[PDB]
RNA sequence: AGAAGACGGUCGAACUUGACUAUCUAGAGGAAGUAAAAGUCGUAACAAGGUUUCCGUAGGUGAACCUGCGGAAGGAUCAUU
RNA sequence: CCGCCGGGCAGCUUCCGGGAAACCAAAGUCUUUGGGUUCCGGGGGGAGUAUGGUUGCAAAGCUGAAACUUAAAGGAAUUGAC
RNA sequence: AUAUUAAAGUUGCUGCAGUUAAAAAGCUCGUAGUUGGAUCUUGGGAGCGGGCGUCCCCGCCGCCUCUCGGCGGGGCCCGAAGCGUUUACUUUGAAAAAAUUAGAGUGUUCAAAGCAGGCCCGAGCCGCCUGGAUACCGCAGCUAGGAAUAAUGGAAUAGGACC
RNA sequence: UACCUGGUUGAUCCUGCCAGUAGCAUAUGCUUGUCUCAAAGAUUAAGCCAUGCAUGUCUAAGUACGCACGGCCGGUACAGUGAAACUGCGAAUGGCUCAUUAAAUCAGUUAUGGUUCCUUUGGUCGCCACUUGGAUAACUGUGGUAAUUCUAGAGCUAAUACAUGCCGACGGGCGCUGACCCCCUUCGCGGGGGGGAUGCGUGCAUUUAUCAGUGGUGACUCUAGAUAACCUCGGGCCGAUCGCACGCCCCCCGUGGCGGCGACGACCAUUCGAACGUCUGCCCUAUCAACUUUCGAUGGUAGUCGCCGUGCCUACCAUGGUGACCACGGGUGACGGGGAAUCAGGGUUCGAUUCCGGAGAGGGAGCCUGAGAAACGGCUACCACAUCCAAGGAAGGCAGCAGGCGCGCA
RNA sequence: CCUCUGGCAUGUUGGAACAAUGUAGGUAAGGGAAGUCGGCAAGCCGGAUCCGUAACUUCGGGAUAAGGAUUGGCUCUAAGGGCUGGGUCGGUCGCGGCCGGCGCCUAGCAGCCGACUUAGAACUGGUGCGGACCAGGGGAAUCCGACUGUUUAAUUAAAACA
């Protein structure tokens, strides 16, 4: 590589895009954006695979440029704009409005929400700052330098953001006994209260998560993004509920749904 | 061209490293500033990511600071006197970081005399008669004299420095890296250091 | 003298050694104000660093250099470089055809700060990784046990 | 503002010359190995093979070989009062 | 003279058990395979040759190939023939 | 025809040989290497659970700390700390590109493949139900439990604790 | 499926090999109806290349006076399409090949508290201004050369190109300075308390120094703040900027206020990354045993350069550093890995080749542009090959896709 | 090679010319041993410093092998040595002594002297610099004699004698 890389091979593409083999060489490749390529859903895929609205990239292009689509409600004309975790996608003319939230398998579920609720989002803080002249800042995971926060929102905590105004509107401090969804690794999509956080100096920090239905499991803090004040969540969750079933329990639940219900 | 990189020298063991690539514009050097003393001359360089490196080439003014006193006027860089790396830089008179230059005393002098209200650099009665009396002459009384009396056994500057001024340059060390910054800012040798570099210079003179 | 054995004066950066004008002799009792820090991860920044007057930029306590990354134990084999030693880290590499092992040593070079006086060879040493500070060196010495048999 | 030009430096192709190194090949004559063969000279070895063979080592011999010294049994004596 | 004890040199003895066997109380405790560890062989020839190194006064020693060739060469035991 | 794998326990860790078939250095010393005897908390005690008593199974006897923090005097026991004397080992957790591979689901007409399909429905529903799993991923690095084995420390011209 | 058979002998049992047997690639022979997939100039020659193609690009929104088209409207420049040209962006990806390269590449792991980052997203962005200077292209016209994606002179004429540079702003606010003035006490010097014109500074970024200890971390010489100065001076910077669509409201008539995009910039975060570092791991090879070092070997101190940490480089010191746990060298029919073929369990072999990383563009060197190149479908050199020449000169790079020659079993 | 002390009058004559032949010195375009019995003769080489040195070998050598580089002038830097000195505070006796107590440079510092080298740098010239002088040409082979030594005073130095 002489300079930056611009293409993305289909296959080099991430798995959670459900992009198939025989269709092209390439995958889209997101744009530089508010999410890490590896952890996005390029609006193209979102539209003409998951929402099947378009058929090709062209049909995606045409939808995008009646200026319908509205990622965290601000109108985007890129197909490769990476719409990622806890953005919105107000599609407006149809009036569905989504969120993208990790399904238990971990693939950015299609998750419709009510316009009231699609007002607000939820953001993990990556840092506190103090810039010049003693103004303090935040930084959301997804880039939003807020400025002048509550001197209270510390690291790894979350913020419910208004969208229209921006500006932090009410916030939840990462502690034990606090709802969360994991945004990485194997336990991506799963949900529970916390229970335990282990500090290890330097070497980064584990956090166990006790699911509602017993299953304790763990992860590194990095991936834990909170969504509640213990049990009660500050958003809609997609059905599946961030539970995660054993392959056999899953097989049963399919087998019960088949034959009987109809 | 003139490159900086590990690949081209031997290892810990002393084997010969083979090169797998060729030179890379970033594994890269440029020929040196070795800025001399003289009238201002700076050429800016483009570096990685754009940006600038202002290679000094001649220089005269420098923003030196009398540390103790907390004044820092910008002053003539009068000569290079000593340099720890290599005696040749001193002989060529080349300004680089951690040099020991000389800088005009004058702006520090002036400020001592306007702040502390005493003189600096001893003399019979040419400086004392006209200017310092005019600097003094307390038409106010009460407040200003009380302030300058509060500047008590406190003005009490060092012996080496008082000597330097009465000569009238300062030993000064350069803190900037002229070849990259453009400037040649520094600090005035004081106390234990000054005493050390004076002892170094005397020895060199023999 | 004593400290300044070099061509340039050896001052610790950070601290200014010059503001003074009061009674009770010239300078204080301790005279200088020594800069040091603590280096973290649970390590006792020792007495001989803080008490002592020496000066080293490559001291992890009393000089600029962040410990950050891997932490490795070795054992000191030589001490013949100035302010630096070599430690031999030994380990049983696994070959899996023969479900066996092979011994293997890597005498890495290491920066020994002279907070540590009276360190000998055969002395277990725990180095902290840091920024490359010689061509070979990337590890400062942080704690030395020496208690392998031979005396207190 | 500023071109061409030039001192020096710097990287440094490239050439000229040695020096090492790896490989590949020519060669009068020499001296092997193998294989073909319906040759020549013997008869070393296997039966005590007609001088037990065999070892190590020396000298000699047209050739196999012989002899000297000290070994071996894998001998042609597990045994001789 | 008659025992016993340790440790040697061997000997005879047998369905210990092995082994292609002749044989071996070890050559046993091995497809029921692992006490420890060193040296070593990988069809027969070429060949312990050529070459390089090394040692030696020499004689020679230690290290040590290949090209080429070739279906056996070999061990043990049996019946014969001699 | 040639390379190459199995056959080949004819390269042998599993697993081969070395009296006579090919093979143990002429002998002994010897450093590196490899290998190294035995030895320290154990029965018991008390309960939940199973076939007045016996025989099998399951939480307990990480110690100390209060010199530290608090979920004008205190309790209560958690954050810190003498971190597990210091490893190996094991077990758990995390972290682990996809494709491949294994392997769920799914009549591509079968299959190799592929990742989808399937449904209600007279279509008036102007639709709906779903998949796109899981495993493995040496060695090294990281996390917690276990402490048999194997190494390794600690008091011997003396040293551990005490308003 | 955890398999064996033929061959030394007159027969026998062994040791042993040869030979068969079954997979997989490459080639080839002979054959071949149908359908679905699908490898394919790697092995030899990273040998050579005829010809064509493979990187260009315009919206409402950067410059249109071609007149090349055309309006509907004039005369208040501009109306609407628009070749060309200047400007901006891109050409650093993709594609190809596997020559080199053996702790190198590369894989896992870790650092960046040691640096850069076009863009993307989010922050910040208090007397020419009713808007300045001159220049140049296309265009028009003179031309020169045998000849090139050669250009020279003469006319003009644009800007978001290139330059230049103002109103705001509160004789006010806060730091110093302080003409002086006032009140209390005192025998009085003095002591305490107040006020205060006139001056300098009147900071985001940069450079240096000093002082203190809002927010952070296992971890600061961090972030933020105070003081002093400096400006990396026009070639520090934002300071203070150009385009498009609709078109409104004034205790008020001719002025002054206004939403909605576009483009732009300095600093910060953001992403894409990049870049160097940490720990462990690679085939044969001793007919390779010592190797490295004043021409950096391995340390140290000060610098230099570099985006930054480091012998990266220079200077002065010290004498280090690796090695039988195989260094050093040599070889490789060696790009690394994911993987592939074989397989009971163990293994063996292969991996030029569709993903990831790396390298290179006939060979070597240097460099401009630019955020990113030491780019080769960019230059400048030499060498090697080659092409026209009017002999003075000029142009070249298939290991892109096709294609050819050459090499070969391919 | 040039000079001072000291010594001399150019070695048994002078003058004028400057032809050939000579004797002794030089130089030579291009070629470079073709010359000749034969490279005879002359020519190259040469000093020092820094590298770098083969076959072969009696392991001593071969060796200055071979083969390369540098050298002037000037202006600097760095490195190499000697000597002497504190018994200071208190007491007392005559700047000097004697006693007692500190100090005790015990990492030494201070002043004062003195040869001479060597290494590095900058500038500098019409690339010239061991500027004269002095001063090895190399290599591959064979024959002989080991070697060093000796030998025919007046033709033989050799492989002869030792
Ligand atoms: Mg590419
Ligand atoms: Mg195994
Ligand atoms: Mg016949
Ligand atoms: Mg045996
Ligand atoms: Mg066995
Ligand atoms: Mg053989
Ligand atoms: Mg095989
Ligand atoms: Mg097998
Ligand atoms: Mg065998
Ligand atoms: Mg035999
Ligand atoms: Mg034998
Ligand atoms: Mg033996
Ligand atoms: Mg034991
Ligand atoms: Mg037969
Ligand atoms: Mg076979
Ligand atoms: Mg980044
Ligand atoms: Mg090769
Ligand atoms: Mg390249
Ligand atoms: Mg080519
Ligand atoms: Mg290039
Ligand atoms: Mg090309
Ligand atoms: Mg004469
Ligand atoms: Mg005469
Ligand atoms: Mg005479
Ligand atoms: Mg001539
Ligand atoms: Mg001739
Ligand atoms: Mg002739
Ligand atoms: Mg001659
Ligand atoms: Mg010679
Ligand atoms: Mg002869
Ligand atoms: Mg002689
Ligand atoms: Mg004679
Ligand atoms: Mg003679």
């Amino acid at each position: 590589a002489r300079g930056p890389k611009k293409h993305l091979k289909r296959v080099a593409a991430p798995k959670h895009w459900m992009l198939d083999k025989l269709t092209g060489v390439f995958a889209p490749r997101p744009s530089t954006g508010p999410h890490k390529l590896r952890e996005c859903l390029p609006l193209i895929i979102f539209l003409r695979n998951k929402l099947k609205y378009a058929l090709t990239g062209d049909e995606v292009k045409k939808i995008c440029m009646q200026r319908f689509i509205k990622i965290d409600g601000k109108v985007r004309a890129d197909i490769t704009y990476p719409a990622g975790f806890m953005d919105v996608i107000s599609i407006d003319k149809t009036g569905e409005n989504f969120r993208l939230i990790y399904d238990t398998k971990g693939r950015f579920a299609v998750h419709r929400i009510t316009p009231e609720e699609a007002k607000y989002k939820l953001c993990k803080v990556r840092k506190i700052f103090v810039g010049t002249k003693g103004i303090p800042h935040l930084v959301t995971h997804d880039a939003r330098t807020i400025r002048y926060p509550d001197p209270l929102i510390k690291m790894n905590d979350t913020i419910q953001i208004d969208l229209e105004t921006g500006k932090i509107t009410d916030f939840i401090k990462f502690d034990t006994g606090n709802l969360c969804m994991v945004t990485g690794g194997a336990n991506l999509g799963r949900i529970g209260v916390i229970t335990n956080r282990e500090r290890h100096p330097g070497s980064f920090d584990v956090v166990h998560v006790k699911d509602a239905n017993g299953n304790s499991f763990a992860t590194r803090l990095s991936n834990i993004f909170v969504i509640g004040k213990g049990n009660k969540p500050w958003i809609s969750l997609p059905r599946g509920k961030g539970i995660r079933l054993t392959i056999a329990e899953e097989r049963d639940k399919r087998l019960a749904a088949k034959q009987s219900s109809g | 061209g003139i490159s900086r990189d590990n690949w081209h020298k031997r290892r810990k063991t002393g084997g010969k490293r083979k090169p797998y690539h060729k030179k890379r514009k970033y594994e890269l050097g440029r020929p040196a500033a070795n800025t001399k003393i003289g009238p201002r001359r700076i050429h800016t360089v483009r570096v990685r990511g754009g940006n600038k490196k202002y290679r000094a080439l001649r220089l005269d003014v420098g923003n030196f600071s009398w540390g103790s006193e907390c004044c820092t006027r910008k002053t003539r860089i009068i000569d290079v006197v000593y340099n720890a790396s290599n005696n040749e830089l001193v002989r060529t008179k080349t300004l680089v970081k951690n040099c020991i230059v000389l800088i005009d005393s004058t702006p520090y002098r002036q400020w001592y005399e306007s702040h502390y209200a005493l003189p600096l650099g001893r003399k019979k009665g040419a400086k004392l008669t006209p200017e310092e009396e005019e600097i003094l002459n307390k038409k106010r009384s009460k407040k200003i004299q009380k302030k300058y009396d509060e500047r008590k056994k406190n003005a009490k500057i060092s012996s080496l420095l008082e000597e330097q001024f009465q000569q009238g340059k300062l030993l000064a060390c350069i803190a900037s890296r002229p070849g990259q910054c453009g400037r040649a800012d520094g600090y005035v040798l004081e106390g234990k250091e000054l005493e050390f570099y004076l002892r170094k210079i005397k020895a060199r003179k023999g | 003298a004593d400290i300044q054995t070099e061509r340039a004066y050896q001052k610790q950066p950070t601290i200014f050694q010059n503001k003074k004008r009061v009674l009770l002799g010239e300078t204080g009792k301790e005279k200088l104000p020594r800069y040091y820090k603590n280096i973290g991860l649970g390590f006792k920044t020792p007495k001989e660093a803080i008490e002592g007057t020496y000066i080293d930029k490559k001291c992890p306590f009393t000089g600029n250099v962040s410990i950050r990354g891997r932490i490795l134990s070795g054992v000191v084999t030589k001490m013949k470089m100035q302010r630096t030693i070599v430690i031999r880290r030994d380990y049983l590499h696994y070959i899996r055809k023969y479900n066996r092992f092979e011994k293997r040593h890597k005498n890495m070079s290491v920066h020994l700060s002279p907070c540590f006086r009276d360190v000998q060879i055969g002395d277990i040493v725990t180095v902290g990784e840091c920024r490359p500070l010689s061509k070979t060196v990337r590890f400062n010495v942080l704690k030395v046990t020496k208690a392998a048999g031979t005396k207190k």
